[PDB]
Order: C-alpha cells, then sequence, then structure tokens
C-alpha cells in the first residue's frame, strides 16, 4: 500500500526511534541531582570538587552524575521548579558563619529549606544537607554566641553542641518525614557522601518497586 | 558536498571486479545511496540502491546476483561488488546520494562516476523525441511518458527530471515531477498529470543544453528515460 | 515621587472610567441570539510516541502537516502527522527546553529554556543533517517562548521580564521590550506579525507594536499568572489561561475584558490556550490532565479532549483548522478531530 | 530613589489611556461576524466527511 | 492398628475439606485483590505470573472438597484429570515463578536501573511463557498416573515404582533446584542488605527488607519441604504404618497449599509501596 518513498521515510522513522530509545537508556542510567541554597551557601566551592543553569558532569565509583546548578536563575522558581520533578536527589548548602551575618542569613536559608523540602513536586526526592564552613564556624561561635540567631537556644555555645542543634533545626523542617529523607553532612568525603546518600536513595527505589520496603 | 568515484577501468569478460565512492562534505550514514550506470553511447540505468542503515537492497534484474552493494558508514565509502563480468556491463556508473523523508530529495547530488570497460514488469518510461534543436531565449518544452500511472494514492506525482551537460554527471531539477530542485534556475518547470509529463523552460540560457532524462520513483525498479538532447 | 504616583492613580483611574463608559455591553448578552454549537465530541486520530520525558512545547508547521514538539529528554522531533513518521530528531546542547517553534517558511525550527539561550536550527542544510544556525544570549532569564517572524526575525520573552525582538542574521536583539513585573510565560504573534501579546506573572497582559518598541496596551483581569495567551483569529481579540483556573477573551479596539470561561469543577492553572480556524472554539490545557474546549461565544464549556495521563502541556491547531494536538506530561501529542 | 521609574510609569500610562475606544458592543458584533462567515470553514466546528479527512485513521 | 485405621480416615474426611475451604475463601480473595491491583517491569510480570498461577491453583480445590465431603468423585474422570493436572502444574509454576522472583530482586540489587538483559520487560515475557510451558511439559508424566481405576490422589495412584521414580525426579527438579537457587540468590540480596544497611549512620535501616528477605526463604521451605518428603514416603511405602504415613502426607498436603494463599499477602501486602497503592487505586 506504501509508496517507495513512503517505506524509505517509515524506514528512517524507525531508524529515528532506534536512535531515540538508546539515548533514553542512556540517560536513564545516570544520576540527577540539583543543586540549591541561598547566596554564599559555599556552593560555589562545592561544585568545584566534582548564563543560565550549569550542569555539571562527574563519575565516582562507577555512577554517572549530572549536576543542575540554578543558582543564577533570578526568576521565580514556581514557573521551572517542576522541570526537576524527578531528579534522584536534592543538595542544599548552608553556611554555618550565618548566625549572625545579616543579609541572620540563616533564617532566610531555613525559609529555602522549607519552600524545597515542603513542595509538591518534592514529595518523594530526599535532600542532601551539606552544612558548609564548620571551620570559620568553630571560631565565631566562641566570639558571637548561637542566641544571636536563635534566642531559645539553651545550650552552650560550643562546636560539638551548636552544629547539632543546627541540624536538627534544620532536619524538623520536614514536614513529611514518613516519605523523604535528609542526609546531613559538615564539609573526596563530600563526593563520597553524595555518593552514599545516592546510593542510599537508588536501593529504596528500587526496593519499594520489588516489594521489599 | 562530493562524490568520488572510483575503481574503474579494463577487465575482461567473466572477470569481478569492486568499485567504490567516497562521500565528503556531508552526513552520508543518514543518506540511501544509488549506483547508476550509462553505456558510453546510451541513457542512464538504475543498478543498485542501499538504504540508510543498510536495512534495504536493491538490485536490477539484469545485475541481481552478480553484483552487490555494500556501504562503509564509518569510512564514509560506498562500494559496489561485481561478478561476471559481461560485455552489457560496460558503462560509466555513478554514486547517486537520495535521502528519503517527507519533503526530501532524492537524487540531489551525482559524482563524476568511473569508467568501467569489458572487452569484446518494469514501468516503460518514453522519451521519443531523442533531440530538439534550440536556439537561446526561446520557451522550450521537453515531454515523457509512462506505462502506468506515477500518480500514487497519496497524492503525490514520482517523476524525476535530470540533465547531463557534456563532460558532466547528470544534475537533478525536478523531483516529483513538480518540485524545483535546490540551486536551479527559475526557468525549470515541472509539470504533467498521470501517465503524461512535460518540462518546459522559458527563456532558455545557453547553458541549459545537454540530455534531459525522465526517471519513475514508484516502483523500485526504477527506469529512466531514453533521453532527449537539446542543441543549440 | 509622591505627586507622580497620585498622578498615575488620576491616570489608572481615567482609563478605568473610559473602558466602563465604552463598556455598554456584555458579550454574553450580545450572544444570547445565536444558537450553542453542539457537543463536540473529538476523538484521538493519531497518537504520537517517541518522546522519552515531559513535552513542554509544540508547534505546527504552516503546512499542517508537519509539527515539531519540545520534550525535557533533550530531543525536538519534527513528525509527519499524517503519518506519525518521525521527520528529524534533533538533539539540544540544553535539555532543559521550555519552548519550541517552527518557521512559517519550514526552514527553522527554534528553542529555549533555563539556559537562557534560544537556538535556531537550519533543517534544509546541503549536508542532510539538522545544525544550529545560531544562538541568540543577552537574556538574563529563561526563555518562556519564541516566535518566528521571518526566516531572520525572531520574537521571544523571558523569564527576565522582557521580551526581545531579534535578527538572526547578526545575532543581536533588535528590540528590547520591558514593562512587566513580573516573568514574562507566554507570547503570541498577530496575524499581520505586526503586533505581538505577552502574558506574565504580574497577572497582566501587554500589547507590543513590533516596530516601534512600543507598549501600546495593558490587560488586567486576572488573580494569578498568565501561562497562556493567543490571539483570535482575526487579529482583533486575544484569549489568556491564567493560574487562578480561568480563560479571559480580550479586546484590542475595546481596550477591556470582553468574557470569562469558568467553572466550578474546575479548580486547576490553565497551561495552553487555542482558538480554532473560525474562532468560534476556544480550546484550553489544563492541569488535570484534560483539554476543555470552549464555546468562545457563548462561555459554554463544549467539549472535553480527555486522553492524556498527566498535565496538558501545549495545544496546536493546524492552520487549516483540521486538527488538534496536544502535548502532555505523559509524553504523548495526540491528534484529534 | 526611583523616579525615572516614576516618570516612565506616568508616560506609559499617559499614552496608554489617549488612545480611541470602542463600544464593548461593537467589538462582539465583530467577533460574532467573523464568526458566522467563518463558520463552514472550520473543521473542528463542523466535522468534515470521513473522505476529505487527512486524519482518517484507517 | 484398628484405632489408627479409624482415626485417619477422618482427616481425609473433615479436615482436608474444612483446611481446603478456608484456604479456598482467603486465597480466592487475596489473589483476586493482587490481581485487581496489578490490573510493568521484569518484577510486575513475575509477581502477576504468582497471583494468576496462584488463583488457577486455587480454583482446582472446590472438587476436591466436594468430593471429600461426599466421599465420591461426582464430576466424572475428564474432570477429575483435568484438575489434578491443573492442580499440581500451577503448584510447580508458582515454585518456579517464586525462584524467578528471587532473580530479578538479585538481578534489581547488582543492577539498579535495569541494565541487564533479564531485566528487560519481553525478555521477562518470554521467561514467564517458558516457564509455564515447561511446568506442563514435566507434568506430562502424570496423566498416566492419576488414571481413574475411584479417584486416588496423585501420590496413591498408578504403579508404585514408576510412580515413586516420577515422584523424585519431579522433586529434584521443581523443589529442591529452585529452592537451591532461590536460596543462592536470597542469600547474596541478604549479604548485600547487611553490608549496606547503615553507610550514613543517621539512614533509616534496611532491617525489613533483610527480614522479608529471610522470611520469603523461610516459608517457602517450610510450607514446601514437608510436602514433598511426605509424599515421596508415601508413594515408597506402596512397594514391597502406611496409614500414619497416609494421614502425615494428608497434613502437609494443606500446608504446601497454603503457599498460594500467602503468597498474594506477603507480596503484595507486606510490601508498604504496594499495600499503598492498592488503597489508593
Amino acid at each position: 500500500t506504501l509508496s517507495a518513498e513512503d517505506k524509505a521515510a517509515v524506514e528512517r522513522s524507525k531508524m529515528i526511534d532506534r536512535n531515540l530509545r538508546e539515548d533514553g537508556e542512556k540517560a536513564a542510567r545516570e544520576v540527577k541531582l540539583l543543586l540549591l541554597g541561598a547566596g554564599e551557601s559555599g556552593k560555589n566551592t562545592i561544585v568545584k570538587q566534582m548564563t543560565g543553569i550549569v550542569e555539571t558532569h562527574f563519575t565516582f565509583k562507577d555512577l554517572h552524575f549530572k549536576m543542575f546548578d540554578v543558582g543564577a536563575q533570578r526568576s521565580e522558581r514556581k514557573k521551572w521548579i517542576h522541570c526537576f520533578e524527578g531528579v534522584t536527589a536534592i543538595i542544599f548548602c548552608v553556611a554555618l558563619s550565618d548566625y549572625d551575618l545579616v543579609l541572620n542569613r540563616m533564617h532566610a536559608s531555613m525559609k529555602l529549606f522549607d519552600s524545597i523540602c515542603n513542595n509538591k513536586w518534592f514529595t518523594d526526592t530526599s535532600i542532601i544537607l551539606f552544612l558548609n564552613k564548620k571551620d570559620l564556624f568553630e571560631e565565631k561561635i566562641k566570639k558571637s554566641p548561637l542566641t544571636i540567631c536563635y534566642p531559645e537556644y539553651a545550650g552552650s555555645n560550643t562546636y560539638e553542641e551548636a552544629a547539632a542543634y543546627i541540624q536538627c533545626q534544620f532536619e524538623d523542617l520536614n514536614k513529611r518525614k514518613d516519605t523523604k529523607e535528609i542526609y546531613t553532612h559538615f564539609t573526596t568525603k563530600n563526593v563520597q557522601f553524595v555518593f552514599d546518600a545516592v546510593t542510599d536513595v537508588i536501593i529504596k527505589n528500587n526496593l519499594k518497586d520489588c516489594g521489599l520496603f | 558536498v562530493q562524490l568520488v568515484e572510483s575503481g574503474g577501468g579494463l577487465v575482461q569478460p567473466g572477470g569481478s571486479r569492486k568499485l567504490s565512492c567516497s562521500a565528503s562534505g556531508f552526513a552520508f550514514s543518514s543518506f540511501g545511496m544509488h549506483w547508476v550506470r550509462q553505456a558510453p553511447e546510451k541513457g542512464l540505468e538504475w543498478v543498485a540502491y542501499i538504504s540508510s542503515g543498510s536495512g534495504t537492497i536493491y538490485y536490477a534484474d539484469t545485475v541481481k546476483g552478480r553484483f552487490t552493494i555494500s556501504r562503509d558508514d564509518p569510512k564514509n565509502t560506498l562500494f559496489l561488488q561485481m561478478t561476471s563480468l559481461r560485455s552489457e556491463d560496460t558503462a560509466m556508473y555513478y554514486c547517486v546520494r537520495s535521502i528519503y523523508y517527507y519533503g526530501s530529495s532524492p537524487f540531489d547530488f551525482w559524482g563524476q562516476g568511473t569508467t568501467l570497460t569489458v572487452s569484446s514488469s518494469d514501468i516503460v518510461m518514453t522519451q521519443a523525441t531523442s533531440s530538439v534543436p534550440v536556439t537561446p531565449g526561446e520557451s522550450v518544452s521537453i515531454s515523457c511518458r509512462s506505462s502506468k500511472s506515477l500518480l500514487h494514492s497519496n497524492g503525490n506525482t514520482y517523476l524525476y527530471w535530470f540533465l547531463q551537460r557534456p563532460g558532466q554527471s547528470p544534475q537533478l531539477l525536478i523531483y516529483r515531477m513538480s518540485n524545483l530542485a535546490s540551486g536551479v534556475p527559475d526557468r525549470f518547470s515541472g509539470s504533467g498529470s498521470g501517465t503524461a509529463f512535460t518540462l518546459t523552460i522559458s527563456r532558455l540560457e545557453a547553458e541549459d543544453v545537454g540530455v534531459y532524462y525522465c526517471m519513475q520513483h514508484l516502483e523500485y525498479p526504477l527506469t529512466f528515460g531514453a533521453g532527449t538532447k537539446l542543441e543549440l | 515621587l509622591d505627586q507622580l504616583r497620585q498622578e498615575a492613580e488620576q491616570l489608572k483611574n481615567q482609563i478605568r472610567d473610559a473602558r466602563k463608559a465604552c463598556a455598554d455591553a456584555t458579550l454574553s448578552q450580545i450572544t444570547n441570539n445565536i444558537d450553542p454549537v453542539g457537543r463536540i465530541q473529538m476523538r484521538t486520530r493519531r497518537t504520537l510516541r517517541g518522546h522519552l520525558a515531559k513535552i513542554y512545547a509544540m508547534h505546527w508547521g504552516t503546512d499542517s502537516r508537519l509539527l515539531v514538539s519540545a520534550s525535557q529528554d533533550g530531543k525536538l522531533i519534527i513528525w509527519d502527522s499524517y503519518t506519525t513518521n518521525k521527520v528529524h530528531a534533533i538533539p539540544l546542547r540544553s535539555s532543559w527546553v521550555m519552548t519550541c517553534a517552527y518557521a512559517p517558511s519550514g526552514n527553522y525550527v527554534a528553542c529555549g529554556g533555563l539556559d537562557n539561550i534560544c537556538s535556531i536550527y537550519n533543517l534544509k542544510t546541503r549536508e542532510g543533517n539538522v545544525r544550529v544556525s545560531r544562538e541568540l544570549a543577552g537574556h538574563t532569564g529563561y526563555l518562556s517562548c519564541c516566535r518566528f517572524l521571518d526566516d531572520n526575525q525572531i520574537v521571544t520573552s523571558s523569564g527576565d521580564t522582557t521580551c526581545a525582538l531579534w535578527d538572526i542574521e547578526t545575532g543581536q536583539q533588535t528590540t528590547t521590550f520591558t514593562g512587566h513585573t513580573g516573568d514574562v510565560m507566554s507570547l503570541s504573534l498577530a496575524p499581520d506579525t505586526r503586533l505581538f501579546v505577552s502574558g506574565a506573572c504580574d497577572a497582566s497582559a501587554k500589547l507590543w507594536d513590533v516596530r516601534e518598541g512600543m507598549c501600546r496596551q495593558t490587560f488586567t483581569g486576572h488573580e494569578s499568572d498568565i501561562n497562556a495567551i493567543c490571539f483570535f483569529p482575526n487579529g482583533n481579540a486575544f484569549a489568556t489561561g491564567s493560574d487562578d483556573a480561568t480563560c479571559r477573551l480580550f479586546d484590542l479596539r475595546a481596550d477591556q475584558e470582553l468574557m470569562t470561561y469558568s467553572h466550578d469543577n474546575i479548580i486547576c492553572g490553565i497551561t495552553s490556550v487555542s482558538f480554532s480556524k473560525s474562532g468560534r472554539l476556544l480550546l484550553a490545557g489544563y492541569d488535570d490532565f484534560n483539554c476543555n474546549v470552549w464555546d468562545a461565544l457563548k462561555a459554554d464549556r463544549a467539549g472535553v479532549l480527555a486522553g492524556h495521563d498527566n498535565r496538558v502541556s501545549c495545544l496546536g491547531v493546524t492552520d487549516d483548522g483540521m486538527a488538534v494536538a496536544t502535548g502532555s506530561w505523559d509524553s504523548f501529542l495526540k491528534i484529534w478531530n | 530613589a526611583s523616579i525615572a521609574q516614576a516618570r516612565k510609569l506616568v508616560e506609559q500610562l499617559k499614552m496608554e489611556a489617549n488612545i480611541d475606544r470602542i463600544k464593548v458592543s461593537k467589538a462582539a458584533a465583530d467577533l460574532m461576524a467573523y464568526c458566522e462567515a467563518h463558520a463552514k470553514e472550520d473543521p473542528l466546528l463542523t466535522p468534515v466527511p470521513a473522505s476529505e479527512n487527512p486524519f482518517r485513521e484507517k | 492398628c484398628k484405632n489408627w485405621l479409624a482415626a485417619e480416615a477422618a482427616l481425609e474426611k473433615y479436615y482436608l475439606s474444612i483446611f481446603y475451604g478456608i484456604e479456598f475463601v482467603v486465597g480466592v480473595l487475596g489473589n483476586t485483590i493482587v490481581v485487581y491491583g496489578y490490573i510493568w517491569n521484569s518484577s510486575n510480570i513475575y509477581l502477576f505470573n504468582l497471583s494468576v498461577s496462584d488463583l488457577a491453583f486455587l480454583c482446582t480445590l472446590p472438587m476436591l472438597i466436594r468430593s471429600y465431603a461426599n466421599g465420591n468423585w461426582i464430576y466424572g474422570d475428564v474432570l477429575c484429570i483435568s484438575n489434578r493436572y491443573v492442580l499440581h502444574a500451577n503448584l510447580y509454576t508458582s515454585i518456579l515463578f517464586l525462584t524467578f522472583i528471587s532473580i530479578d530482586r538479585y538481578l534489581i540489587i547488582k543492577y539498579p536501573f535495569r541494565e541487564h538483559l533479564l531485566q528487560k520487560k519481553e525478555f521477562a515475557i518470554l521467561i514467564s511463557l517458558a516457564i509455564w510451558v515447561l511446568v506442563t511439559l514435566e507434568l506430562l508424566p502424570i496423566l498416566p498416573l492419576i488414571n481413574p481405576v475411584t479417584c486416588n490422589d496423585f501420590a496413591s495412584s498408578g504403579d508404585p515404582n514408576y510412580n515413586l521414580i516420577y515422584s523424585m525426579c519431579l522433586t529434584l527438579l521443581g523443589f529442591l533446584i529452585p529452592l537451591f537457587v532461590m536460596c543462592f540468590f536470597y542469600y547474596k540480596i541478604a549479604l548485600f542488605l547487611k553490608q549496606r544497611n547503615r553507610q550514613v549512620a543517621t539512614a533509616l535501616p534496611l532491617e525489613k527488607p533483610l527480614n522479608l528477605v529471610i522470611m520469603a526463604v523461610v516459608i517457602f521451605s517450610v510450607l514446601f519441604t514437608p510436602y514433598h518428603v511426605m509424599r515421596n514416603v508415601r508413594i515408597a511405602s506402596r512397594l514391597g504404618t502406611q496409614v500414619v504415613i497416609n494421614s502425615f502426607y494428608i497434613v502437609t498436603r494443606p500446608l504446601a497449599f497454603l503457599n498460594s494463599v500467602i503468597n498474594p499477602v506477603f507480596y503484595f501486602l507486606l510490601g508498604d509501596h504496594f499495600r499503598d497503592m492498592l488503597m489508593n487505586q
């Protein structure tokens, strides 16, 4: 019923289909990560260890990682954040030097984390929480008490306690703890932690799929 | 875009030989390729076809089984293995690229071809007028006919027009009986109907001199016309 | 500036008064005289498979046969809608595409997205492969829409609150259109190509003159972001889709809203809108996975196109009005008739 | 201060208000006339026979 | 002597009847609901095939229940052969699908993105058809054994020598080899889960998967080993105490059939993701 050139066009279409499915298989086995964090959260140094969206591709222990730094997008997240609903995990960077450094930046970081974590698009998507600049924090805690940012903090102004306080304060913003996890980390150790967290996410997703989780 | 065929020479009857064509300046892997022969004093004749991706291969009944066509996409080279060479196989062989998708232009580029000499049903296309004296500036018309109607159910009339100027390979003018090929002056016009077609030149230039061939692309045993000569 | 702000309020009141003065009658009262359209029962004639991600944009070629679709798997596919054959599959350098366009001549397609770049592709290359002919950079926000004017002129709206007219030959933006206070999400080009209308997240739509780079009129009335915008086939009116779950019809010459298309069961936002060839229908896509056909003159929900398993992100009606294509986040385009 | 923005807002509002207007009744009449004239030219409004449909789906 | 002769008949009379009745009701309910939940990937294909096999197995119980209640086969010889053959074939098909479920669960742990070819959908469907056909083919030898003359059971029908040989070969091919394959692959899965329990100390542990993987092997082994052992000894005893062996085999048979009931629960409901989907469906 088809013409000769119609049959040739059909053959071309089937070749295109084959290439499309090969590319889809190639993309399915790649890890997609969304990198977030307000202002000088240290992400500019996180990206180094591994004009709009900046995609960074790296491989570590035989996993292909795609990392999407969308921090340069000075636009409404509401209109494009859904583009990323499907990333394996979200990396969130927080600078622990922001207790008293005003725009008090840590409150803005908490607001951004609350928005991202409880977003309807990221109900299952887990969060890797990087707590950067622990070093400068270890000195700033001595000169400036943590009560400057959290007046209700009753613990001692020591690194070991203040760091844990910040960690739990960030992790309690999760309003869907029954479905989502947060992997907190104080910053190859960093890329190793990313690898561990994403491996755990992948394994748990697979186990859920096969009925073991 | 360039196609350079190689391997021509003199072969004794009953021998075997391999022709080659090196592609350059275009995505060879995505084009279908044809071999078209031309005897030293006769018109064109389609030899074989290999589809893009090598999934489909066709041969003319005169060579089917004796010739085999193959392509090396990484090398961007097209081949024609030939065996049992007969005297009828003496002809200039051309390599032709043809890409098939909605709105494409098959047979849009021809290589220069290699001469091969050997020591001593199908749709019929008719070009009754073999020669036509012409003068520059005058309107001219080439006529053609086919046994079957080339108009297909899907509305396409699969007729192609080629011009082979002296000392050159054929050049595509019209594809599917009405579409002017790229780089062709608007002087040429493709008209016709079911089983009867004509090519017209308005205000003919001196460069529009040569043999005009017609070809069908409805049934894959592709057939050419006898050709019409224009002389100044 | 205080006295200037008072003057601005005075001008707002003056324009409101003028629009009210010309608001003698409502479109519904005028349309009461004509009969409703019968239940518009369309069905899926084709299903275009091959995209492996969420389809974000599609566009018809002027021949009413070929259409390009953009998906976030990093591919532009050009389909032969009659046969469902894929003509081309263009791999994108940035997979975050959010818009695509088809040149009226059919020689080029364009696309853009979070990369803030509009890339033009040459379909009719002598080499037989589609390659980027240029990349239009200069926007500081994501590319939300783009529409060809000629083979050489393209207008693009961006999330940086501005639209720009470009000279593809040189790559410079000939004109920059400013005035929106929020991301410009959609852009519709007039039939005469001398005007285009844009809708932004500030819940307003503005009418621009391409050659003079001038904002002629501003239209408001939506309670939320305008996600989609389309010109009425006459070019004297346009319709906007919004997040507040209502479509609205605006008239250029009357300079105000004509009619609003809403229904109680519709509580979600509108992703895309499109008219039919005559303009009697208004097809709109919704987040609830189905497309609603609206009697453009009576605002009655004339039909429904429920065949998608996810959000209907884009619509398109052929230039001859023969069919409707609806892409969706389920990664399928469907031709309805 | 945003005096430039204020002045541009005032100018744009002035220019927007100056344009002449037509009655919404006339606009609605024009839209209805356009729809009436081109009604039979609309395959989606008035489906064509299966023979004239390019998307026959066999 | 007389005590056993009198007592052990009461088992076949009432005990099998009631056990097969309760198994029928709950297994049919569970298999129906899980089938509804399923209706795709290799794992889902295997699980759906397992549910189908269990349901079709359970469908063959009512005739046995009615016959045991009556003490006679009311439905004739043709239905005798059909019912018994379908029962046994669907039992061993379920066993093979459990083995391939374990294989697929190991593969998804070794190849998280489903790279391996065995995890392709069409390959899974091919394997499902192969399992069905192969089980039918290796069950075919049962037909000469279960020819009436009374409707005796598979264990107590036919020539005891050929019956014993076929029963032992069927055990080896359809239970022990699948059992060993399943134990091997679930041992690998358990090692993987225990080694990768907590790479980050604050993550939720993998205790529940490990527990489910252990419980699958435990349930399969406990429920199936006694039935096969007792069937083999019962068949052997017919060669040159017998009623005691018959009673023991009688008690094991419902235990082995109980897999058709547990499998929907275990493989769809104890999986929180599946159960959450089932409610939402």
